[PDB]
């Protein structure tokens, strides 16, 4: 369980828009850890790893 | 995942 730190607008290509404060579930990471595949109420897709952090 | 890097945190 994670929370978004900053807004991120999807740039297509299976990225996912997220808003500061939203909760996410993390499925995994790409090969260099820069991208994170996450699930929110809005769907599923890749977000910047640095834009989220664990919560609770 | 995208082949390009994500934006840096603000």
């Amino acid at each position: 369980l994670f929370v978004a730190l900053y807004d991120f607008v999807a740039s297509g290509d299976n990225t996912l828009s997220i808003t500061k404060g939203e909760k996410l579930r993390v499925l995994g990471y790409n090969h260099n850890g820069e991208w994170c595949e996450a699930q929110t109420k809005n769907g599923q897709g890749w977000v910047p790893s640095a834009y989220i952090t664990p919560v609770n | 995942a995208p082949t390009y890097s994500p934006p840096l945190p603000p």
